[PDB]
């Protein structure tokens, strides 16, 4: 959580505070001219020691999912919240959608190299991937059969990677496996929790909060 | 591999399962065999027949249900059956008595030929003992039991020609011929006893065992064509491969079974092949033709590996034809070892193996059966 | 439970009681023994009739059926792979692996009731057997065919009807039949059932095929002709549910109101007015009842009969309303002198989604729990089952679990299945286990190894305890020494150890030879089980230096059985009288001190006798034979320790 924290505050700074005071003393001697200085140094805080690292706590922390038995409800909650959080890391910060961002010619958009976070989040699905249905197999039944809260984050897990996932494979695992018709055929069984949430007095609150996470897995799944 | 195997429903427990004996001259295939039930109301002996109708289509999966072509009632379980020729079928009861049966091709009926109804029993009681095997070199029959007696009959006379009274003083348990006057016996304190027939004295010729703790053995077999190369099964699930001439201690001893191995057979014609089953519901065979390619005298390449077992060979044995069964070398016996029935059987008590053609019975009621062992 | 007040079932036995006998029973572990009694002799007849007959009652004669014993085996590879399974799945692909797995038990039923039919064509003396089993059987998968639609695939309001359309076509052939031999006649339009078999067709939903038929009748008859081709449209035209449709439940309710307005114009038209039969057709596709109920005999059973009235006035019904249908179509099916009979009791219990009440009427219907064990435990895995304990400390699943196990105790070869059905009873099955696996009937070695070994893997000691205890007595009381000794030592029962190795001693002082050699050689450290094992063991291997020629070894074993007081008193004489000899060997075997080591047991065992002897039995011919030994060994004594005094004199110079 902190680590995605510490990213997302590094990201917000504006790159206009490393000019003013006190290096221009020592470069003046060497003479080469030829080529215009202007593009080649502007990235290079987060993108050139982290990938390595950060796919490191990627594998290691999906073999602490599966090394975690159905036993243990509280450690696998946090350990799907982890991911969620490291998940946030490779999520590129929402662009607003100016009128100039639509003059970027659709030919720019073709031969601007691959984006730092593009890459990252590619790599991490390739990391996913070598898990195989292993995996699947168990995010998916604590999606079902869970309780309240691993529920809730197992389908925002869920949801997560159905977005990022370009081939479809976890989305064919999931109707091929059943889990999505239970998943569907589940919403008759909350059709009964979810009408004594309308009275003036509901109880606790944890029905809806797995319904909204229910319902937005889903409506993730329609959109392709 | 599952799609092998024709499975045939019986509603009866299947002691033993055993091949008619086809003429070497013949090209035809076995296709009657004989079985054994053990822990039912009526135990009975029934002969089989596997179903040739004539599939000129080469792509049509098997499913020939072996037909029951006649029975008779058999006085207590059937512990062991071996055909003695082409007619006539041999039996050991939990009664005690050892039977001949004759099968009546034209009727399709059994009748008693002889019967032997104190073959075995306890001194001093005179209690029945239960026949735990036999074993037949037609017409030479032996038979085994609980009373740790050895009987010796000839199926055309009425009397025991001899008998070995206090041959063992524990439980035999199973019993082959070595050679046409020389018999092994394993028993229930884990020791396979060598016999002279033709010797005067109740002494085995020769004793083996395992070194440590013994466990009993419940199956024995010998090579065809290797009479010193002899196979046994036990208690502990345990393959031990023994040369009945190189000292008192098995060459060989192989993890086989989870469970009690209840059969060993090497294959009649094909002694490169083996097969064993189990208490724990499995029929594996065991391959060690890997070892047939001819020594290509070519060519030379470099490279280690260790791992640790001790034994002490001395080095002065000539190269005279290597049994593969006898091979100590880790570099070249490469057993092949295949699981021939699905997971989840109840226990397979008896194998039968005639060229292509093998069957087994079990306490799932069932008798299986192949005609494509090795395709 | 209130204690039922039905009348218990008298079981009549033939021939029992006649005569004024009194009647003795004994409870077996499934049995009933039953045997006539003389319950009071006023009268000195020694000629009174010995009980000539002792009857064996069985409770369930089923489980003792070769075909039903396939049964039995397939049905256990279901519930072990179910139970291993429950790990696995999650939310709707659970649901479909368990209609998977009720299917399955309905085609393990299905082949036995196939192969029960052509046992019965075969043989005339058991086909009535055969006949009144496969009537249970065809109860048994029609009431759990209704429950896998209700229950287990939870069919909502559309799919419900199609199965159970479905459901009636899978347990009602009669119509099938009838098409045939209308079919196999030279001329099918002419024979009499042949308008039974259309209208059988429409009964059972089937308007395709009653098309076909129809089709034969437009053919040969150029009157009928426009009539059959109305016929036809309207029957064609029948709105159908497809359990893939978009099609909503309210659009098909639109379109079948539509369709029934056009089949009821035809009817007030008089279209079909020259044939009464396509009237009767038109009017059962407008769900009429009186001719509907005219059609019985077409329906055989009140179930199609519903399931046809559901097609043609309700094809939209709920779950809920079922058993409202169900029971009018019984109150009018049933509406003369006929009794429901107890399947229609199961089948309107269904019908009525009450769970308990099916397994109830089940379990006094059936003989065996095979249905109510099997089919309770896969409603279990659909959660229908709340967690309710009985008053008795198992759930509903575990009580008929472990009486369907301990039925399948009873039976000599499917005990074996019985034991993974009470690894799945949670709170006594272990327990029940236990008390089974010590009932079982050991008549083998082979049995009591396959016992041991399940008794081994389940950490059950009391029972590989008691199963070598067992064995340890039936090889004794068989005369096999070395097999009793065997299972005693597995059993580490020292005392039965000690008991046999005392029979192997005196067998030994009776015929100077052991009968079972090869054990006792390979005893090893089961050989300080007991203090008489031990000394049967050093005794052997004594015999054994001996049979080596390892004469001073084999003195030196012999005198510390003796000195460490390890030998049996009755034993001693054996003992010194195996000692002569190598006390009569030409070298000295035995040292000066141990010569006089030999000379005091000698004389302490002298003195032991002299002390046990009553002075009254003097006088038996055993007690010339034991002074003649003695002065044997006083001689042997004497003249080992005289040379043994000469060669250790002469060795200290």
């Amino acid at each position: 959580a902190h680590l995605s924290q510490s990213v997302r505050t590094e990201l917000k700074q504006p790159m206009t505070a490393s000019g003013l005071g006190q290096s221009q003393y020592v470069q003046m001697l060497d003479g080469s001219f030829a080529a215009p200085p202007g593009t080649e140094n502007i990235s290079a805080g987060f993108a050139s020691i982290g990938d390595s690292s950060l796919h490191m706590i990627l594998r290691n922390l999906l073999e602490f999912i599966l090394k975690t038995g159905g036993g243990f409800q509280r450690v696998r909650a946090h350990l799907y919240g982890s991911l969620l959080y490291y998940l946030q890391i490779a999520q590129r910060p929402d662009e607003p959608d100016t009128l100039e961002s639509a003059h970027k010619s659709m030919w720019e958009r073709l031969t601007a190299p691959e984006d730092v976070f593009s890459k990252l989040q590619r790599d991490n699905l390739s990391i996913f991937e070598s898990y195989g249905t292993a995996l699947m197999e168990v995010v998916c039944r604590d999606a079902c059969d869970g309780h309240d809260i691993g529920r809730m984050l197992a389908l925002a897990l869920l949801d997560r990677i159905v977005s990022v996932d370009r081939q479809q494979q976890w989305l064919l695992y999931l109707s091929n496996s059943g889990y999505l018709k239970v998943l569907v055929d589940s919403l008759a069984e909350d059709d009964v929790v979810l009408r004594n949430l309308l009275t003036p007095q509901p109880p606790l609150l944890k029905a809806l909060y797995i319904y909204e996470s229910k319902m937005a897995f889903l409506t993730r799944v329609a959109k392709s | 591999m599952a799609d092998k195997f024709a499975a045939k429903f019986v509603s009866h427990k299947i002691s033993r399962t055993r091949w008619r004996p086809v003429s070497a001259s013949s090209l035809q295939q076995p296709d009657v065999f004989a079985t054994g039930s053990w822990d039912n109301e009526e135990n009975k002996v029934c002969v089989w027949a596997t179903s040739d109708f004539g599939a000129t289509s080469l792509d049509e999966e098997y499913q020939g249900d072996p037909k029951q072509l006649c029975d008779i009632k058999h006085p207590g379980d059937v512990m062991d059956m071996q055909f003695l020729d082409k007619e006539r079928i041999v039996t050991g009861s939990s009664t005690g008595t050892v039977t001949i049966f004759r099968h009546h091709e034209n009727n399709q009926t059994l009748s008693v030929n002889q019967r032997w109804e104190q073959a075995h029993y306890h001194v001093g009681s005179n209690m029945r003992a239960p026949c735990t095997a036999i074993v037949c070199s037609s017409p030479e029959i032996v038979s085994v039991g609980e009373d740790g007696r050895i009987n010796c009959f000839r199926a055309e006379s009425r009397d025991v020609l001899r008998t070995i009274d206090d041959a063992d003083s524990s439980t035999m348990h199973g019993v082959t011929f070595l050679r046409t006057t020389e018999i092994l016996t394993v028993n229930s304190v884990g020791q396979l006893k060598l016999w002279d027939l033709r010797k005067q004295g109740n002494d085995p010729t020769q004793i083996f065992s395992v070194t440590g703790e013994r466990v009993p053995l419940h199956c024995v077999d010998r090579h065809p064509n290797q009479q010193h190369v002899v196979a046994t099964g036990g208690q502990d699930g345990m393959l031990c491969i023994w040369d009945v001439r190189h000292g008192k201690m098995p060459m060989s001893l192989l993890n086989a079974h989870e469970a009690e191995m209840w059969e060993v057979h090497f294959h009649p014609s094909n002694p490169d092949h083996l097969f064993t089953c189990s208490e724990d519901g499995s029929l594996w065979h065991w391959d060690a033709s890997a070892d047939s390619e001819k020594p290509t005298f070519l060519l030379g390449g470099r490279s280690t590996f260790n791992i640790s077992r001790s034994s002490i060979a001395p080095p002065n044995a000539n190269q005279s034809l290597a049994c593969a069964w006898l091979s100590t070398d880790p570099t070249k016996g490469q057993l092949e070892i295949t699981n021939l029935l699905p997971s989840s059987t109840l226990s397979v008590n008896s194998l039968d193996v005639l060229g292509q053609n093998l069957v087994c019975g079990t306490d799932a009621e069932a008798i299986y059966v192949t005609r494509r062992l090795f395709s | 439970m209130e204690e039922l007040d039905v009348d218990p079932a008298e079981t009549p036995i033939p021939g029992l009681g006649q005569q004024n006998r009194h009647i003795g029973f004994s409870w077996g572990p499934g049995d009933l023994l039953l045997y006539e009694t003389l319950y009071q002799k006023q009268g000195n007849s020694e000629t009174a009739a010995r009980c000539p007959f002792m009857y064996l009652v069985r409770s369930d004669e089923d489980i003792y059926s070769p075909v039903l014993r396939k049964l039995f085996n397939e049905s256990h590879s279901i519930f072990v792979g179910l139970q291993k399974s429950a790990e696995e799945a999650s939310g709707k692909s659970r649901k479909a692996q368990l209609v998977q797995v009720s299917r399955n038990y309905r085609s393990v039923l299905r082949a036995c009731m196939e192969e029960m039919h052509t046992l019965s064509e075969s043989t005339r003396e058991t086909a009535q057997k055969y006949i009144s089993q496969i009537s249970i059987l065809s109860a048994m998968e029609l009431s759990w065919n209704l429950c896998e639609i209700l229950f287990i695939e939870s069919a909502p309001a559309g799919p419900l009807l199609i199965l159970l359309l479905e459901w009636v076509r899978l347990h009602v052939c009669e119509v099938d039949n009838i098409v045939q031999d209308v079919l196999r006649s030279e001329k099918p339009t002419e024979h009499e059932k042949f308008w039974d078999g259309v209208t059988g067709y429409v009964l059972q939903g089937r308007m395709n095929e009653a098309r076909q038929l129809l089709a034969k009748e437009a053919s040969t008859s150029a009157s009928a002709r426009s009539m059959c081709r109305v016929l036809d449209d309207l029957l064609k035209k029948m709105p159908m549910l497809h359990t893939g449709g978009t099609q909503t439940l309210t659009e098909f309710e639109l379109k079948w109101q539509h369709w029934r307005e056009e089949c009821e114009r035809h009817l007030q038209n008089g279209t079909f007015s020259s044939n009464v039969h396509m009237e009767a057709v038109c009017r059962v596709l407008l769900g009429d009842e009186e001719v509907l109920l005219e059609k019985r005999d077409l329906m055989t059973t009140w179930y199609h009969f519903l399931v046809s009235r559901l097609l043609f006035k309700h094809p939209t019904v709920k779950p809920t309303e079922l058993h409202f249908y169900a029971q009018s179509s019984l109150d009018m099916f049933l509406a003369g002198d006929s009794c429901p009979e107890p399947l229609d009791n199961i089948l309107l219990a269904a019908f009525e989604f009450d769970i308990h009440q099916v397994i109830k009427e089940f379990s006094i219907v059936s003989s065996n729990w095979w249905f109510v064990a099997h089919l309770t435990d896969l409603l279990d895995h659909c959660q229908l089952f709340q967690a309710h304990n009985l008053y008795f400390g198992a759930n509903m699943r575990e009580f008929l679990l472990l009486d369907y196990a301990s039925g399948l105790f009873s039976h000599h070869s499917l005990w074996q299945l019985g034991v993974d059905y009470f690894d799945y009873c949670p709170n006594l099955g272990r327990e029940y286990l236990k008390l089974h696996m010590e009932r079982i009937p050991l008549s083998t070695e082979k049995k009591a190894l396959k016992a041991l070994r399940i008794c081994e893997q389940r950490q059950m000691t009391e029972q590989v305890r008691s199963i070598c205890k067992t064995m340890a007595m039936q090889s004794l009381c068989n005369r096999r020494l070395g097999s009793a000794l065997s299972w005693s030592i597995r059993a580490k029962d020292a005392a039965f150890a000690t008991l046999i190795s005392d029979r192997f001693l005196k067998e030994y002082c009776e015929r100077g030879n052991f009968t079972d050699l090869d054990l006792i050689d390979n005893l090893g450290s089961a050989m300080l089980l007991s203090d008489r094992l031990t000394f049967l063991g050093k005794y052997r291997e004594f015999h054994r230096m001996y049979s080596q020629e390892q004469f001073s070894e084999a003195a030196s074993l012999l005198l510390s059985l003796m000195t460490a007081r390890i030998a049996p008193c009755s034993f001693w004489l054996t003992l010194l009288l195996d000692a002569l000899p190598l006390l009569e060997q030409k070298q000295v075997i035995f040292s000066a001190e141990q010569t006089y080591e030999l000379m005091r047991c000698l004389e302490d065992r002298m003195a032991a006798k002299l002390e046990s002897t009553s002075p009254d039995e003097i006088q038996k011919q055993d007690s010339s034979i034991d002074n003649t030994k003695v002065e044997m060994l006083r001689l042997a004594l004497a003249r080992n320790l005289a040379r043994a005094i000469v060669t250790e004199g002469a060795l200290q110079e």
